Parts: structure tokens; sequence; C-alpha cells
């Protein structure tokens, strides 16, 4: 049908530009931020990839909770999750961030950060590899091309 | 009972909680607020979805590891719908549009899919069915919503002989219609009133009541074939309650009387709209429609639930629309509103 | 390191260097600006992993 | 022994101070950095071209998790729970109990993958040389629940990855 | 022993001097705790809460415990004054999200093995 | 030579025994007890009231210029009748050495705050109060400083469980973190490692 | 002094847990009206909001009875 190509060449589109353009927020806890600073460097320039930093949750798309959610952070991060516009995906890095880690039998650990944000990737590992968190990066963006929303818009 | 059904724990995010719902229309405003309090509770929850993926993302923390599956499901398709009810004890059943869509209907969304989801349950051995319907749902209703309301209980009724059917009022809350819907009136000048509000009379009823009478039916074995009506403390003119919103939003209140007929062609113009609508002429109508007295039915307090008058979660919806002049003051600064008791 | 004789050890104090530092850091900021307190933190070169434990 | 980093004086002589004027006026040392990020931009990157191009790595490298099988077929765990004992992330869980013909098998073998802060432990504490840390690293999952692994899932990633995991063990042996 | 050192305030009439100096403090917070965090409660229902938080240790008869309450007290109150604190930690003083736990002891027997 | 067994210096040993019985008939008043360790690390054990006297002192003394305060912290043994143990680890860079001070306490005992004398005592009392509940009579801003804001109780406390009591989640019908009791889906696994055979014959107690 | 009676009257009718019927001038906070030191706490600190002056806790005890109260106000100025 014409209407249905119409919005299915539109909804690729769009989500061409989405997953190719993430703007994850500069955000790390711990010791697993320094594995995005090492993509962030040259040998696995994250910047080739459409995937570059900023600083105002605002203006990011991608929140890469990388280390260990404490409770004393918890209301900290969902408060930049919130202030973070849709659409917004989020990426856990690490067993800290991805369950309890090293610390899940503790008073004052979160043991996950899906307790608090709806969790898109998961990226396994202690601190995963830059070339782990590429990788998640990578199936992020693929995530991001299956989705169709002008076609569920248009047979809703 | 099955030994992997028996309740275990204190209630809580971790526990076992005996209860396997399909929730319908999950990915909504009651059915958000119903998935969280199960979540909460610790039951496994089903969740069966048209909507894209991402839509369905605030769902996911409401609920412990393995507790919230997603899956999708097609409301005219009994084999999608078998799917996603073969293994639940208990199915709720949320599904409704206030608008009609080129595919979809108020027949559809309140008669077709209501009956094929009550029989298809039946068939699976569905030990409970919960279904929501309106207040004010009569058969010879002038709005199509209420009569496809009615027509739509009837049919599950006969379809699901011990079901609950719920009529909530009109549900309030953060993301709901009502209030945002009254307090959206800002931006078109003064607010259109038919008869200027005179001769309506209203009663919302609270979102987390409503969700908790809705828990409460699930764990009350003896409502198993019953009607209950969800209705708010007290009763207010229409007039009365959008001069109560436009205060406690601290906007200048500007009603006139608009007549019928003009603002049902208003309505139909705002509903050639392809996206969600802004109003529509059953909207018009619904909320030029007082809401029914049913004195025989149960309610909240049936239930266990003592209902939250709004002057107390007033604040939570309309904070909102205020500006940063009067964003800081407080819930008590605004007299309650005019009641018809 | 405290030791009762058993294979698990009774206590475990750890001294952080970054504690003492950022603990000073409100003296070494007396009379700087916004830019002069990063340049502090990044002189005391503070990992919180460390100094929190 | 110990060392001044800055503790020397400009001589003040007038060839001196006209070249730190000269350097003043015209910004030298600033010429100076532009010229050395100048040479970097006409320098050769050392990006690498994932995925088509793999960083570098190691026979001892500790990724995603396997439980082995001697070359007959049987699976090399005898449900001896060092492994468990010596987790320091409590990770594995561990249930065993006499197999039909007798054998010390295990009937749940769960390791966390959310849990586990992959440090090798349970490798060096096997005897048998049955449960040890791939090489597999690219195992990113959309759902919490499948980095909880179990028993078949581990028996999988050996009976996928033995060929490279055995070879890994062969280079490496001579060293624990 | 039996000369124990005291924190301060002595016997227990300065140590209610102090109770009572504190509740003043707190009581006198309430309308700026809720002005500042955007807080949905009531005024009378903070005053409430603060009352009752002082009612739960109201049988405490030693000075010292009692001065070493009023010295947290104090630094929960320089805490909230500072907006150190959220929304969040001002209403995890309310439970809102707890179901109600039963107390009877039929109620106790049906829902499990708690005493 | 034993290549496995560590040698002992007999030299450091005699100094630091020197010196604690300098230390011991200099301050008769709070000394209650001086060790020097195998491994030549000196304690001295002193009444909680002199722990000014004694720091200003192992600070000014000429001969013994303990200018930095290399550690303080705090140990929990439930069984006595004072619990806490606040140690204080001291370096002096002049004469190159480290000395420990050690006092006791309970939980409604103050200890004096020893802001005064080394400045790093601040964060480090804060600590101390903040894990143990140990108070400090005269310090400048006692106040929680690695626990969450409103936490109750003192979590390094032997008594206090390794879960704690509480854990939080977002609650998405108060759109806003709360905090419930703690319930964990996998129960931490206790583990009895201790051998019943005795290890070291030197350590060995009366059977009393 | 009437108006300042009045006035003391009229905060201590505000409140919930003071019974206007057996509100009198000479009735006793403790005894009288049966309320205990928090009550007391909270009826100093309105006589503070309607009078808009420092009343200290040595003195804030001595105020048990209305004529208490009014006769320290007056004395206060
Ligand atoms: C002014 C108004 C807005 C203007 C918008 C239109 C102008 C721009 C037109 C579109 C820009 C180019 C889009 C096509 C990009 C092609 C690049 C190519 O590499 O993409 C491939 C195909 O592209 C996408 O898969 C298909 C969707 C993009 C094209 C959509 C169809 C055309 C839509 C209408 C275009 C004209 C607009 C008309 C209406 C305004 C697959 O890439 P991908 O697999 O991901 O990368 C994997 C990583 N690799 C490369 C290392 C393997
Ligand atoms: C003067 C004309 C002003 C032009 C309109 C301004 C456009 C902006 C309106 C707007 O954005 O809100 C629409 C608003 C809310 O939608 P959203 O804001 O998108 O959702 C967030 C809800 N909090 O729509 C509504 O619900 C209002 C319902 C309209 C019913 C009343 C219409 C009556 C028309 C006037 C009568 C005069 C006819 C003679
Ligand atoms: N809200 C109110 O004021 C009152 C509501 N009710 C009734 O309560 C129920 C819940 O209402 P409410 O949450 O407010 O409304 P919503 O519109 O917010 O939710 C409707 C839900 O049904 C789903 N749905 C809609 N159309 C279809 C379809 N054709 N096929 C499958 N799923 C569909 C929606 O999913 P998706 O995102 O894919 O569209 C969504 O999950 C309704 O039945 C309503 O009639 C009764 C009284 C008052
Ligand atoms: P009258 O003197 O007869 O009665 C006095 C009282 C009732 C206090 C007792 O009879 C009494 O004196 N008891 C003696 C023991 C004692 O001192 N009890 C009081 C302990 S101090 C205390 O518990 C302070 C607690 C800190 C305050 C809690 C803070 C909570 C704030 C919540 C704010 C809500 C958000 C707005
Ligand atoms: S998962 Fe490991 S590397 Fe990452 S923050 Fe936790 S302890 Fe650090
Ligand atoms: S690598 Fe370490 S933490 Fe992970 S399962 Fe093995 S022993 Fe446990
Ligand atoms: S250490 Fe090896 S043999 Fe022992 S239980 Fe673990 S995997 Fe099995």
């Amino acid at each position: 049908s014409r209407g249905e190509y119409v919005v299915a060449k539109l909804d690729d589109l769009v989500n061409w530009a989405r997953r190719s353009s993430l703007w994850p927020m500069t955000f790390g806890l711990a010791c697993c931020a320094v594995e995005m600073m090492h993509m962030a460097a040259p040998r696995y320039d994250m910047d080739r990839f459409g995937v570059v930093f900023r600083a105002s949750p605002r203006q990011s798309d991608v929140m890469i909770v990388a280390g260990t959610l404490t409770n004393k952070m918890a209301p900290a991060l969902r408060k930049v999750y919130d202030q973070m516009p849709e659409p917004r995906y989020v990426v856990s890095m690490g067993s800290c961030a991805n369950g309890g880690g090293y610390y899940h039998y503790s008073y004052s650990v979160v043991r996950g950060c899906d307790r608090i944000v709806p969790v898109d990737i998961y990226v396994p590992g202690c601190p995963p590899t830059a070339e782990a968190l590429l990788y998640g990066i990578l199936q992020l963006q693929r995530k991001i091309k299956r989705e169709k929303r002008l076609r569920i818009w248009y047979r809703r | 009972l099955h030994h992997a059904l028996i309740p275990h724990g204190k209630g809580g995010r971790s526990s076992v909680s005996g209860i396997v719902a399909t929730v319908f229309g999950a990915t909504g405003f009651l059915g958000r607020y119903v998935v969280n309090h199960l979540g909460r509770m610790g039951s496994q929850v089903i969740v069966p979805y048209r909507c894209e993926p991402y839509d369905t993302m605030h769902l996911r923390p409401m609920g412990d590891l393995g507790q919230i599956i997603f899956m999708e499901w097609n409301g005219k398709d009994k084999d999608s719908i078998r799917k996603v009810v073969e293994h639940s004890n208990v199915v709720i059943n949320l599904v409704g549009r206030e608008w009609e869509t080129k595919n979809f209907d108020f027949e559809d969304v309140f008669v077709k899919i209501p009956h094929a989801i009550a029989q298809v349950s039946k068939e699976a051995g569905v030990e409970k069915l919960i279904h929501i319907s309106h207040l004010n749902a009569d058969i010879k209703s002038p709005s199509r919503y209420l009569r496809s309301k009615a027509v739509g209980e009837k049919e599950v009724r006969a379809a699901f002989p011990e079901a609950t059917i719920i009529k909530p009022s009109d549900i309030f809350g953060r993301e709901d219609r009502f209030l945002n819907y009254f307090a959206s009136m800002r931006w078109f000048g003064g607010v259109p009133l038919i008869s200027l509000g005179k001769e309506t009379v209203k009663q919302p009823v609270y979102i987390v009541d409503v969700s908790k009478g809705i828990i409460n039916a699930i764990k009350d074995p003896d409502a198993k074939g019953k009607t209950f009506a969800f209705v708010g403390p007290n009763r207010y003119l229409l007039f009365d309650l959008v001069q109560y919103i436009f205060a406690v939003a601290y906007r200048p209140f500007l009603p006139y009387p608009l007549p019928h007929f003009a603002y049902r062609w208003v309505g139909r113009l705002f509903e050639v709209s392809p996206f969600e609508p802004w109003t529509t002429r059953d909207k018009v109508e619904r909320v030029h429609m007082s809401d029914m007295t049913l004195p025989h039915l149960p309610g909240l307090e049936d239930l266990g639930i003592q209902a939250t008058p709004l002057e107390l979660k007033a604040i939570e919806v309309l904070r909102r629309h205020r500006t940063y002049r009067w964003l800081t003051s407080e819930m008590e600064d605004v007299k309650p509103a005019k009641t018809v008791n | 390191l405290v030791s009762d004789g058993s294979s698990r050890p009774y206590r475990c104090k750890i001294k952080a260097p970054g504690f003492a530092h950022l603990a000073g850091l409100d003296k070494m900021s007396k009379g700087h600006m916004l830019a002069d307190v990063v340049a502090i933190i990044g002189t005391q070169d503070i990992v919180f992993g460390e100094v929190d434990r | 022994t110990y060392k001044f980093v800055n503790m020397r004086e400009p001589s003040m002589d007038m060839k001196s101070v006209t070249d730190r004027a000269a350097q003043t006026l015209l910004w030298t040392e600033l010429v100076r950095g532009l010229g050395m990020t100048l040479s970097y931009l006409f320098r050769e990157p050392a990006t690498i071209n994932y995925p088509f191009e793999k960083g570098p790595l190691s026979p001892r490298f500790r990724g995603e998790h396997a439980l082995r099988r001697y070359p007959s077929g049987e699976e090399r765990c005898i449900a001896c729970k060092l492994c468990e004992a010596v987790c320091p992330a409590q990770a594995i869980t561990i249930e065993a109990e006499p197999r039909a013909d007798g054998s010390r098998r295990t009937t749940r073998y769960d390791i966390d993958m959310t849990k586990c802060i992959y440090c090798g432990f349970c490798q060096e504490a096997c005897p048998v040389d049955a449960i040890v840390e791939g090489p597999n690293f690219e195992f990113s999952t959309e759902t919490h629940e499948e980095l909880l692994y179990n028993k078949e899932k581990l028996l999988n990633n050996g009976d996928k990855w033995e060929a490279e995991i055995a070879a890994n063990i062969q280079a490496d042996y001579l060293y624990r | 022993g039996t000369s124990v050192k005291p924190i301060f305030s002595r016997d227990m009439n300065e140590a209610k001097r102090r109770v009572r100096e504190l509740y003043r403090a707190w009581y006198r917070e309430v309308p700026n705790t809720v002005h500042l965090f955007q807080l949905d409660i009531s005024v009378k229902q903070g005053r409430d809460k603060v009352r009752e938080m002082f009612m739960k240790n109201a049988h405490v008869t030693d000075p010292r415990v009692v001065d070493l309450l009023v010295i947290k007290g104090k630094m929960e109150l320089e805490e909230t004054i500072n907006v150190w604190k959220q929304r969040t930690h001002i209403m995890r003083f309310f439970h809102e999200t707890e179901a109600p736990r039963p107390t009877d002891f039929l109620s106790k027997f049906y829902v499990g093995h708690d005493p | 030579t034993r290549p496995t067994i560590r040698p002992r210096n007999d030299v450091v040993h005699k100094q630091l025994s020197a010196f604690g019985q300098y230390v011991a008939e200099i301050l008769p008043k709070y000394v209650q007890q001086v060790q020097v360790s195998c491994f030549n690390e000196l304690e001295i054990f002193i009444h909680p009231d002199g722990v000014i006297p004694v720091l200003t002192f192992l600070r000014d003394h000429t001969n013994a210029q303990f200018k930095s305060l290399a550690d303080l912290t705090a140990v929990d043994v439930p069984t006595r009748q004072n619990r806490f143990e606040i140690v204080y680890n001291l370096l002096s860079l002049r004469f190159n050495s480290r000395i420990r001070v050690k006092t006791y306490t309970d939980e409604l005992t103050p200890i004096e705050s020893s802001v005064t004398v080394y400045k790093a005592a601040n964060w480090y009392e804060r600590e101390i109060w903040d894990m143990f509940g140990v108070f400090f009579a005269n310090h400048p801003d006692l106040r929680r400083i690695l626990t969450d804001y409103g936490f109750e109780g003192h979590p390094f406390r032997k008594d206090f469980p390794l879960s704690g009591y509480v854990e939080l989640r977002y609650d998405d019908e108060v759109k806003r973190v709360v905090a419930e009791p703690v319930e964990l889906a996998q129960e931490f696994r206790k583990f009895d490692l201790n051998s019943p055979w005795e290890a070291f014959p030197a350590y060995r107690q009366p059977p009393e | 002094l009437e108006a300042i009676k009045d006035r003391v009257l009229y905060v201590l009718k505000l409140y919930d847990k003071i019974d206007p019927e057996k509100l009198s001038v000479n009735s006793h906070f403790m005894k009288d009206l049966g309320l205990d030191s928090l009550d007391q706490v909270e009826i100093i600190m309105a006589m503070e909001d309607e009078f808009g002056f420092e009343i200290p806790d040595i003195d804030a005890e001595k105020l048990m009875c209305p004529q208490e109260i009014v006769d320290y106000i007056a004395d206060k100025k």
C-alpha cells in the first residue's frame, strides 16, 4: 500500500538518524567508567560511530549506567534520567549496574539499576572491555533499527 | 492449589503472591497503576501489547526478575489471546479508547475485544476475570462510548458468568484525561460549558483507589461474579469542579455558556486529527452527562478501600499546570470546592 | 588489618590518601573561583572508590 | 635523593630579556603547541576498524564462563563445590545428587553473570578443569534474566567454545 | 560505672529542656520544609509526623540516651534545612508505599509464619 | 637461612621498646599499657580521657614529632564492656617512625575530639561516628559522611546485619524512589569455615 | 489588658485539642485541660505567633495558665 510504504520508508529514515547519532550523557560511576574513557580513546574511537558525549541530560539520548549505583546516589540517577528527554535509552555496564556485582549483599548498594530506570541493554563484565562496551553500543543501535513507531501509528 | 501458586514471603518485591495475571491494556493509565500494584505485591504479570516495545518500557521496573513478561498480541486474534491467557489464573481487561480510529471503533474496543477476551479466558480455564466498564454505561445513552460499554458488559457477563465488572466514575490522576482535559482549556481563551456547567454533577474517583480496589477484588473470595461501582466521596457541579481545577492550577477562570449543538460541532472539528484528538463529540457528551447514582451496587468501602477525596490529591495533577509564579504554593492555599450532597 | 586467628579478617580499615586530601579541599579553595576549584580538584586527583570504600 | 622541578631563575642579560619579550609579544610557545598538534594531525591514527578488526588478547583472558567435558563426552565437574566456596561474589550455586550410574554429578549449577566479578578464582580452584572462563566477551543481552546462566547454558557455552578453550588451556597450562 | 560520664544536661530536667527546644525547632520548620520541597502533604500532617516521631521515644528514662537522641534529631533537622535531603527521604518518613501490615493474630496466622 | 620466613629486626624492636618505656614514664597518668609487636609496631593503650594530652605530647614533643595523623578508626568488640576501640595511627617524619594509640569507649560515653591536634581528625571522627555511633564531644561539624541521608543505624557494628534493614527502588505510583524493608531474591549463604583443630599453639589461652 | 486577654482566648480556642466549652482564663493546661508538655509547647509557640516576640524556654514553662500568659505578656508589653 502507498501509506504503508510511505510510513515504512519514513520510519527507516527516522530510525537511521537516531541509530547513527547517539549522544550519551557524560555520566560515570566507579571503575566501569574508565572503560568508557578507553572506548573514547583513539584505539576504539566512539566518535567515528556517531557516539558523542554531552554533559547536559537535556542534550543526551543514552544514559550509560557504568559503575555501582548506591542508595545515596539512586535519587540523583533517577532525576537525571527523568530530565533526559525522549527518546532515551539506557545501557547498564558491569556487574554492579547489571545486578549487585561484588557488592550485591550490601546495605548501601542498589542490586541493579533496573530497579530505578528501565534498562535497554546489559553489558556483562567487571569491567567489560572497551570492545565489549562498543559491542553493546552497536547492539543498541541494531535494537533502534527494529523500532517501528510510524508503522505502529499507521496500523493503530 | 499448585505448589508453585502457594503464597510465600511477606508480600514484598521478591515474595510469591500466588497471582498470575494477564493484564490487557497494561500500556495505559489504569493499566500501569494496576501492573505496578501487582508487581509490588510480588505477582507474575503478563503484559500483552500491540504498541511499540519502547512504549512498554516504564512497566519493566515494576516487578522482580522474571515477573513481568511481555508478549505481543492482536485484539482481533483469538490465537494471541489464548497464548497470553494460557497460564494465568487472573485476567484483567482494561482495553479502551476515548476516540475511534480507522481500524478500531467503540464497538471493537468495548464489545468485540472484551467478549473475545472473556470467551477465550473461559476456555483456557482462567479462575478469575476482572472487566473494567464505565459507571454511566446506559444502553440508551446518548454516547456511543457508553452504549458500547453497556453492550460489552452484557456480552462479557454472558461469556464469563463468574466475572467481576468494575464501573469507575471518572478516574483522575497524573496521566489522566479528566483533570488534564479540564485544565488544558487555557489555550482556547475561556472555558466553554454547556448550560454553564450548572446541570451536571460528577464524582471523580482516584486512580490509586481504583487500582487498590481492583487488586482487592482479586484477593476477595466472595467477589467472583459481582458488579462494583467505584465513585469518589464528594459530588460536585461541573461549574464548581472546573472552577476548583482552575483555582488549584492558579489560572484565570473565564467560563461562558456554549450551546450544545455548537459544542458538538466544535468537537467534530477537533476529531479530524489522525493523532490522539484533543476532544471529540463523544467526549463532550460524556462531560455534559451527569454521573449516575447506583446505591445497590457495592463500592470501595465494600472492597475495603476508603475513597480518597479530590481535595487531597488534586495538587499532584494540577501543580504541573501552574507557572513559576505559583509553582510552590501549598496544598492548603486553595479552599475546597462547593459539594452537592 | 586486625586478625583474630581465623581464616577471615576481623577488621580491615583502609586509609586512602584521597580521603584526607578531599577533606582539605575546603582550605585550599579559599579566595578562589569555580574554575580554580575545578583545577584544585584535578590536582588533588581524587578517586571516590578509594575515598568512600 | 631528590630533585627540584621548579627552582630555576632566568638570566637578566639583555639578549635573554629581549628573547622573553619576543616570546611574550610573539606567541612562540603557542606556535610550538600548534606545531605539535599539526604533527599529530599528519601522523597515522591508532583507531582499529571494529568489528572488522579486533583488539589483541592473550590465552589467559577471562571472558564468558563454560563447563567442559572429557574427550569421551562425560562432564568434568564432580560437584566438589570448591568454586562455590572460593567465589568472592557468591555468584555460583551448586546442588548435586548421585546419578543413575552413581556418579558424583551436579543437578543444579547456576552462575549469576550480573553478580560475578570475573575474577577467575573458580577456574583456579577447579581440580578437574571443568569450569573455565572462556575467551568470549561479546555476550551482552537485552534482558536481565538472560545473564542468569544455569547448567544447560554453561554446557552449551562449553560445547560452543570447546576448541578455542582447549587450545588456550594447552597454550597456558604450563604457567599454572 | 556508678559515676557515668554525662554527655551534657546532667539530670533529666535539662534533657527535657533540650527535647522541648528541638521540638520547637522542628515545629517551626515544617512549613518551610513543605514549601521548599514542594510536598503534597499538609502542614498539619508534617507537624503530626514530627509529634509522632518525638512520641515513639517517650519511654526513655536515661539522660545520656535522650541527649544522643536530640543530637541525632538536630542532625536530621540540619539535613532538612540545608536541603541536603530530597523529597525522597522526607516522604520516606511516611512509608507511603507499604501495604498495611496486619496486626491481629488471625490475620498473621492466615498470611504466613510471622509471629 | 630460611627463605620463607620473614626476618626480625632486633634493633628496631629495642628502639621501639625504649621509646615505649620513655612515653610511659613521661605520662603515667594515662598510659595503661605499652606493647611492641614482633613485627616492630609500637602500641600504647591509654585511658580515654587522655586522648588530647597524649596526642598533643606525641605531636609537639621534640623527641616525639608525630606530625602526621596517618589513620583514625574504631574496632567493635561486643563481648567487652566497652565495645568500641578507638585507634590512632601517627607518623613521625623527623624520626622516621610510626606509633599507635588505642583508647576504649561504649555507646553512651563521648570521646574528646582531636581536631585541635590534627585537622584530618575532622573527617576521620565524622566517619567513626557515622559507622559506629561513637560521639565526639567538641567536633566542629559532626554528621553522617558515608551513609545515606536519613539512614538509621551504624553499619560497621558487629550486630548490624550485612544487608541492613531497608532497600531502595523506584515506585511509579508516587513518582519517586522509596525505601522498603529488605528482601533478597537469593539469601546470603553463611559458611562455617573454621577448622576444629587448633592452628597456633603460641596463642593458646588458659581453659579457665 | 482586656485586649491581651481576648487575643489569648482567641488563640486558645483555635487549638484543636483545647475544649472551648471548658476553656477559661483560669483553666490549667495540665490538670483542667488534660494536656502534656508538647501541647503546652505548641500553645506557647502559637502565642509567640500572635504577639510576635520571643518567649524563653525557662519563661515558657511558667505559663501554665491563660491568666499567667496574659500577666507575662503584660509585664513584657
Ligand atoms: C530537510 C528535511 C530533512 C531532510 C531529510 C532527507 C535528506 C537526507 C536523506 C537521507 C540521508 C541518508 C539516509 C540513507 C543512509 C545510507 C547509509 C548506509 O550506510 O545505510 C545503509 C542503509 O540505510 C538504512 O539501513 C536504511 C534507512 C535509511 C534510508 C531510509 C529510506 C529513504 C527515506 C527517505 C529519504 C528521502 C527523504 C524524503 C522525505 C523527506 C545501512 O547502514 P547500517 O546498517 O545502519 O550501518 C551498519 C554499520 N556498517 C556500515 C559498518 C555495516
Ligand atoms: N480513564 C477514565 O476516565 C475511565 C476509564 N474507564 C475504562 O477503564 C479502562 C482503562 O482506561 P484508561 O487507562 O484510562 O485508557 P487508556 O487509553 O490510557 O488505555 C487503554 C489501553 O488499551 C490499549 N488498547 C487500546 N486500543 C486497543 C486495541 N485496539 N487493541 C489492543 N489494545 C488496545 C492501549 O494500548 P496502546 O498504547 O497500544 O494504545 C492501552 O494499554 C478502559 O476500558 C476505559 O474505558 C472507565 C471509567 C473512567
Ligand atoms: P511532657 O514533658 O510530660 O511530655 C514530654 C514527652 C512527650 C517528650 C515525654 O514525656 C518525655 O519527656 N520523655 C522522656 C524521654 C525523651 O526525652 N523523649 C523524647 C526523645 S527526643 C526524640 O525522640 C527526638 C527525635 C527526633 C525528631 C524526629 C524528627 C522527625 C521529623 C519528621 C518530619 C516530617 C516531615 C515534615
Ligand atoms: S562491575 Fe566491577 S569494574 Fe564495574 S563498577 Fe563494579 S566492581 Fe567496578
Ligand atoms: S570469576 Fe570469580 S566472581 Fe566470577 S564465578 Fe568465578 S570465582 Fe566467582
Ligand atoms: S570446582 Fe570444578 S569440579 Fe568442583 S564443583 Fe566447581 S566446577 Fe565442579
